[PDB]
């Protein structure tokens, strides 16, 4: 039942170092609205997540997938490590739009980001050190 | 472009039809009988010529019923705005059994797909885009 | 501020269409059900969503690149009229040698808002051949 | 000045896309390599070009009429997003009884600049049936 | 060769839609004269005038064409005979097609399917006005299934 | 592409063929008489972007200049450029046929290659391209495409 969108918005607003005032200027929601959204005093669905996504600078569907984790696990690993996710996703996103082997093989960028982070973790590799060109080779490997 | 002009090339043609003012395509009708065996194709003539409105091409597109019930599909499909010949529909029968077309059968739709006619420009290399790069924000 | 792509769930099995990037050609469509598609067979895969396309377009249910290139999956039909308010169905063709499994929540196609003219039909006795068709260079 | 389709060569093997006329739906795409497509098989055919589509369209990789009518060749996939800067590939399906030969320099498909919307998505509880989709004549 | 009977079709439907020669002349931009010469006979009627009469009457143009072809093919139109029963049945079929996936992904022709349902109902001594959309929908699904 | 393009010769020969001066082509292209002279002489490099503009300036589809360049890379000379009058006349028929005849539209592979095959057939048969009836070309064209 529960979405946890309130927590997701608060956490991502903080992750992107935005004041409620700034997110308000950008989204068109007042600070009172954003506070009630964040605190669970006002329901959040698809239509609010479209606005928040644009305001945060994070594709709306990622908030859907983070919400999906909470429901499927009790918490979101990705939200807990959003810094690692933002970094890997920037590489996955780039590979998808600039490499034919990815564009003609990829099934889902968010699931592939998660698969790659799990692979870096198991290999004891740090996502902020890895070479793009090496990420690309790991990516082609998980798709094949 | 408000006008789709057509002319009959034979007595066998049916005027294209559109039930609703906001249907995606005009219905195209076979002008002849054809038997498409399993896993074969045929070129079905309409015996109409068309003059598409300016800024579109004519896409010959599948009927949902023929696709979902009889495993029928449309290959080809691109009609250039300058094409004044007989509009042909390339039907693909991927079904297990023969597919019968009779004169006057509705076999496809014609969508006026709006398109650009861009000029071509070579550059030494294209930059990875601002959306095809960068982290969040 | 419209216009928009409106949709509604017909069941709890539906997934809200998703688009990874502001300029992706298509919104992602998700299966609401399990299906087994044997080799050289077809299936109508239900989304359990209904859509109201914006004005001046039809909805094209278009193939996923990876699904085609790796599993020989294609999309038949795929024309969705502005006035259609039923359950959005995807007609999948499996031209592969192996059966293709669809699970609830699998991405099986993309929805493109193809911009079109809705012209008036006019019968004429004969069209002329266009100038561009012939003439000589220059 | 005029809308530009920008491309760059990813190898010496690519051919610059061509258009016979100012109002052709599609630019001609050429194979950069030799392929042999068995009966009822597919292949990803590389052009070794990258493209920057103009704003407001996606690139549709569309079948050639001749190849369809005479050799039962079709095009799978075929959606190129505005942001795609990778090698443009053509997913060729050979549905014919005979194998289909691709040589480097062969015309295997056309690239159409399909005008689309990029709509915002809005969930509602239920769509009402349309005017044109309800009631009798009048 | 065979005449279209468009004048008679237009007249019969104009009267059925309870419009005057003047109201149709309002909506179409044909002179109250031109309209009469079209119904009275002799003045001819192209597919292009039939598009204008369709919009004028508030009836889909293509249905005039299919009525005209009942005459050319059979010398009579069951549709033009019991047009009020055809309007009712068409409204249910049109609704089904645009609002139900089973029909949208199965229908071949809305007109032929209206006819085939009226014929199944005439041969059940069931009156169209005496049943409802849900009744028509069950039957419609039955005849489209193979 | 390693092998040179020979675009300088192609533009000079086609500009002369169209009975244009450096100056008139200059007015149409936007290239100065200096630039055009330097293109024709083979001093400045010529790529697809210049050929798009030269195409529009000459009233010749740009891709034909590409095709003519390919004749040099493959043969060391251009039969098309050596007898362009004949090519222009036969291409006008092939083009008209492609856009007006459903048998050609639904079978044609390449208008350029088919113009060449048709000119070869007329030379064999000693028929003049300036004299042949369109309705006869069309029968020749369907025959040439019948092979495949």
């Amino acid at each position: 039942l529960p979405t946890h969108y309130g927590t997701i918005i608060k956490t991502l607003r903080k992750y992107m170092k935005l004041t409620q005032s700034k997110l308000s200027e950008r989204t068109g929601f007042s600070q009172n609205t954003i506070s009630n959204h964040e605190n669970g005093n006002r329901n959040i669905g698809v239509n609010e997540i479209e606005i928040y996504g644009k305001g945060l600078g994070i594709p709306s569907y990622i908030l859907h997938r983070i919400s999906d984790e909470f429901k499927e696990k009790g918490y979101s690993p990705t939200l807990n490590d959003f810094g690692k996710f933002d970094k890997m996703y920037s590489y996955v996103n780039k590979a998808y739009y600039n490499d034919g082997d990815i564009y003609y093989s990829s099934y889902d960028l968010y699931d592939e980001t998660i698969k790659l982070l799990e692979l870096l973790k198991e290999s004891k590799i740090n996502v902020n050190d890895i070479d793009y060109d090496y990420v690309l080779k790991l990516y082609k490997q998980i798709l094949s | 472009g408000m006008q789709l002009r057509f002319a009959r090339l034979s007595e066998h043609a049916t005027a294209p039809t559109r039930g609703s003012a906001r249907a995606a395509g005009y219905d195209l009708y076979s002008a002849y009988d054809y038997t498409i065996p399993p896993m074969e194709k045929a070129v079905v003539k309409t015996d109409i010529q068309i003059a598409l409105p300016s800024g579109c091409y004519g896409r010959v597109a599948p009927r949902s019923g023929l696709a979902a019930k009889h495993f029928i599909d449309v290959g080809a499909g691109v009609i250039d705005e300058d094409y004044r010949g007989n509009v042909g529909v390339v039907l693909f029968n991927f079904g297990k059994e023969k597919f019968e077309v009779k004169k006057g059968d509705r076999i496809a739709q014609l969508i006026c797909e709006r398109i650009f006619y861009p000029e071509i420009e070579e550059v030494q290399a294209l930059d990875d885009t601002e959306r095809g790069s960068g982290g969040f924000g």
